[PDB]
């Protein structure tokens, strides 16, 4: 009932493209059964193509596609800009009506460099709520991120905070942070701290906090 | 083609209260489709026990109920009795000539124990080898319950050529009893040094051996 | 009292025709509605055929579209069923229910079946009618190991069931086990029935079975030995 | 001068009675009658007539009447009623807005509901028309939304109407069974029928 | 046309919940009702299918029990019924209803609602803790911890200056608690001259915090 994996999963493009979209099957579904959902982040899902069968009452022309009974495809040709977001597979007629995943789109831009910097600590973490240390970066593009630090005589990966945001409206931009919080009664302990992150184009950076206390 | 789905079979001790269950694969379950509950002993006629999914047929004991649950026709037994284990069919009505049954459910009431199964093996006679033709006839009986598994090995091969099975029939004494025939002609009879029938029946494992020397 | 007497059941030939017959005691069939319903060995009940209580309309199951009849008479308060162009999948039990009436006026689809007859037991099939095959089964010497060992008659090739098997002419009815038969991949028939006795009574005492099939009219008696494997 | 009567215990004191969709359709011909025996019931009892004062009908001599009842939740009773709107008056039994006659209503609390609950009664739900008053209507289709063919599958849009109600043992006057009769004699006076 | 929902929910774990969708807009004489689950972040997943003909439904495979929905014809809304939902259903559920009028009518779900608020956890809402960011061509920013799930606004005093405003969603905590940020860098090396602001906002308990960030 639920093999439904569409196919397309991390996909970038620049307008002028050839966007195919398509829903697997479990079984053989019949027509005007099926749905693909249009999700803005902040808002409701919108109705859009019921069935690879025909468009919604009113929405943007030159997008559409029909489908075969277990491999169902639509076409996305010259997008207009605000059509980049997570489309869903939407199943009909077969109790329970399953959901599907999702696929994401987006646009290239480059990657080189974002986090050349780092925030030590404020010294009223004495009487403050927890010992964090704030590791932040600017304008990266791909969604995969990879983060790791070298506390002083302290390897352990229990607890760890990081926050991403989405794209940037005026450039299509990644940005996250990693706020490791670690022990703040101790204050010993962690003398030396370090905050690094690692891409093909940023080779291996250094990041050296300097000694507190 | 709608279709309806029944549990395969419970077993349950006397007087306990238990519960089955008939659904829709296809939708919701309503009055409307009347459900209908039926009894059947094989050989036998079948016996009318619930219809109005509410009310009993004339003469049928109060200690059976009948109910919607949810999306599924449902029949509570309220203290199990022997004469109790049966096969049971749900009845549901499409309308104007296309009413449909359901999968069926044994309902089996835990009785008697475990019966030891008694194993005897019969060779080709003389005179059917004389007739060219080869059946052993290894037959089970007085076994309990029903599950059993057969198979048959010659000099430790399995062999699985010219087996026949037969259904385990309940006989008088609350048992089962059954057999399995081997065809084989003369010449592989005498090709293998040792025939042996094995009988699996509750993790039970009991073989039965003969050889072609003993008929010579 | 209500009861239902179904007749015309047997074995058929492959594509042929033939018309079951029920007939209705206590009542009168033109005041209820009438169900076929049949059941096959092995396999679930399965819904034929009815008829309403005024004959107006007729509804059958996709399966048997075009090819059965069904038919009523008042007068002689009869139920026939014509059966043509026959296969082999209708081999099974078929039993004639009776409904709810106009006399207790409930909705349309009306509410199906309160109690049935006896039914009876129709077989399409293509076998030939041939007299049976008979033979003695001796345990082993080997398979004398217990204070009661098994001897018997084994029957197969045989056409049409039922096969009648007797001991002594009837005369021993203790500790006999008379296995159903089953259809063999021929379409014939095959069954053994056995008796256990003691190890006294081995050698002491004459055994023969008789085996008889009313189809083919046929009647054998075999003697049973339990084979002496000397020398 | 003649003492024989038109035959009416029969349809009021009836072993069993029709269901809500669906009806009996009963004649009527050539006898009294003698409707102050009808003053006689339950009392709860509702008789409210149109086109004719309810006592002065003996002396008449009308037409043909023709007879059918059926059984009701409780609180739409006035929901029965010549051309205003309404789900079972939309979709299972509208009257003309030109009616002469009237209607019988009273409870059947003892005599239907069980304690379980007796589901033996149930009407249409999704008719796509409005029918006219006075012709028959008796199916058993699923019903289908439309747009495109559910083909006898039962599935979303295509839905089987009709959904039969509870008849609790206790329970509200609202959803209390309640037995109706409606009654419908012509006019004319050509084919004079019953009289008195 | 117009469909309206509940509003937000701040509720404990575990006694029952409410929930309501009310519909406009076109004939609810005969239509169909939806309701499903969204986490942030986070899958879809179908719950249940309504309309008003007939109380009929079906759950899915985890969903059977402990789930109820209520017609409830008048005014047409109908509701919903920890029910016996786990801490781990912080999700949104959302309404959805097809437009019909006159019998035959669309299928596919367009009209659709606008979500629901409902949170369970330690029931404590008290002011977040508000840190500042000293700065070390630059930047600096405003941190938030013990920062409670309702959406907090934090501006820089002038409702204005998006040049590089980071405003980073929430996350769960060992605590079961939420924390966020937002940092802006500097234009330029002129860390010496202007200064902006961590003002930080409650409105369901009214917390007003204000601070200065100065290196
Ligand atoms: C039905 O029978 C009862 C029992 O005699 C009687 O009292 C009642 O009047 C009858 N109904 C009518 C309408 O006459």
């Amino acid at each position: 009932e639920i093999v439904l994996t569409q196919s397309p999963g991390t996909l970038s493009l620049s307008p002028g493209e050839r966007a195919t979209l398509s829903c697997r099957a479990s079984q053989s579904v019949s027509s005007s059964y099926l749905a693909w959902y249009q999700q803005k982040p902040g808002q409701a899902p919108r109705l859009l193509i019921y069935g690879a069968s025909s468009r919604a009452t009113g929405f943007p022309d030159r997008f559409s596609g029909s489908g075969s009974g277990t491999d169902f495809t639509l076409t996305i040709s010259r997008l207009e800009p605000e059509d980049f977001a997570v489309y869903y597979c939407q199943q009909y007629g077969n109790s329970p009506w399953t959901f599907g995943q999702g696929t994401k789109v987006e646009i290239r831009r480059t990657v080189a460099a974002p986090s050349v910097f780092i925030f030590p600590p404020s010294d009223e973490q004495l009487k403050s709520g927890t010992a964090s240390v704030v590791c932040l970066l600017n304008n990266f593009y791909p969604r995969e991120a990879k983060v790791q630090w070298k506390v002083d005589n302290a390897l352990q990966s229990g607890n760890s905070q990081e926050s991403v945001t989405e794209q940037d409206s005026k450039d299509s931009t990644y940005s996250l942070s990693s706020t490791l919080t670690l022990s703040k009664a101790d204050y010993e302990k962690h003398k030396v701290y370090a905050c690094e992150v690692t891409h093909q184009g940023l080779s291996s950076p250094v990041t050296k906090s300097f000694n507190r206390g | 083609q709608t279709v309806v789905t029944q549990e395969p079979s419970f077993s349950v001790s006397p007087g306990g209260t238990v519960t089955l269950t008939c659904g829709l694969s296809s939708g919701s379950v309503s009055t409307a489709y009347f459900p209908s509950w039926y009894q059947q002993t094989p050989g036998q006629a079948p016996r009318t026990l619930i219809y109005g999914t509410n009310t009993r047929s004339s003469g049928v004991p109060d200690r059976f109920s009948g109910s919607i649950l949810g999306n599924k026709a449902a029949l509570t037994i309220t203290g199990a009795q022997a004469d109790d284990e049966s096969d049971y069919y749900c009845v549901l009505y499409m309308g104007r000539g296309i009413v449909v049954f359901g999968g069926g459910t044994k309902l089996t009431v835990l009785g008697q124990p475990k019966a030891a199964p008694s194993v005897t093996l019969f060779p080709p006679s003389s005179e059917e080898l004389q007739a060219n033709k080869a059946t052993l006839v290894c037959l089970i009986s007085d076994f309990y319950p029903g599950a059993v598994t057969v198979a048959w090995k010659a000099d430790s091969s399995p062999v699985k050529a010219g087996v026949e099975t037969t259904t385990p029939s309940k006989q008088s004494n609350n048992k089962y009893a059954a057999s399995s025939y081997l065809s084989l002609t003369p010449e592989q009879w005498k090709s293998h040094r040792s025939y042996s029938c094995q009988v699996t029946h509750e993790g039970s494992t009991v073989e039965k051996t003969v050889a072609p020397t003993e008929c010579s | 009292q209500v009861q239902l007497v179904e007749s015309g059941g047997g074995v058929v030939q492959p594509g042929r025709s033939l018309r079951l017959s029920c007939a209705a005691s206590g009542f009168t069939l033109s005041s209820y509605g009438m169900h076929w319903v049949r059941q096959a060995p092995g396999k679930g009940l399965e819904w034929v055929a009815v008829i309403s209580y005024d004959g107006s309309n007729k509804y059958y199951v996709d399966s048997v579209k075009g090819r059965f009849t069904i038919s009523r008479d008042n007068s002689k308060n009869t139920l026939y069923l014509q059966m043509n162009s026959l296969r082999a999948e209708d081999t099974a039990v078929y039993y004639c229910a009776r409904g709810w009436a106009y006399w207790e006026l409930l909705p349309d689809y009306y509410y199906g079946m309160d109690v049935w007859g006896q039914g009876t037991t129709v077989t399409v099939s293509s076998a030939s009618t041939k007299g049976p095959s008979v033979f003695p089964l001796a345990p082993s010497s080997k398979s004398t190991s217990g204070g009661t060992a098994a001897l018997g008659c084994l029957v197969k090739d045989y056409f049409p069931e039922p096969v009648t098997v007797s001991w002594n002419s009837g005369a021993l009815t203790s500790g006999v086990h008379t296995f159903p038969a089953v259809l063999q991949s021929s379409g014939l028939y095959s069954l053994s029935s056995v008796v256990t006795v003691p190890s006294s009574s081995l050698g002491t005492q004459t055994y023969i079975c008789n085996v008889n099939h009313k189809p083919s009219n046929t009647k054998v008696d075999k003697k049973v030995e339990p084979k002496s494997c000397d020398k | 001068n003649i003492t024989n009567l038109c035959p009416f215990d029969e349809v009021f004191n009836a072993t069993r009675f029709a269901s809500v969709y669906a009806w009996n359709r009963k004649r009527i011909s050539n006898c009294v009658a003698d409707y102050s025996v009808l003053y006689n019931l339950a009392p709860f009892f509702t008789f409210k007539c149109y086109g004719v004062s309810p006592t002065k009908l003996n002396d008449l001599c009308f037409t043909n009447v023709y007879a059918d009842s059926f059984v009701i939740r409780g609180d739409e009773v006035r929901q029965i009623a010549p051309g205003q709107t309404g789900n079972i008056a939309d979709y299972n039994y509208k009257l003309p807005d030109d009616f002469t006659g009237c209607v019988i209503a009273w409870n059947s609390n003892k005599l239907d509901s069980k304690v379980s609950g007796n589901y033996n009664y149930l009407y249409r739900l999704f008719r796509k028309s409005n029918l006219k008053p006075f012709e028959r209507d008796i199916s058993t289709e699923i019903y289908q939304a439309g747009n495109k063919p559910c083909n006898g599958v039962a599935g979303f849009n295509c839905y089987f109407p009709l959904r039969s109600y509870s008849f609790r043992p206790t329970y509200g006057v609202g959803h209390q069974p309640y037995r109706v009769v409606v009654l419908s004699f012509e006019l004319l006076h050509a084919p004079a029928t019953v009289c008195g």
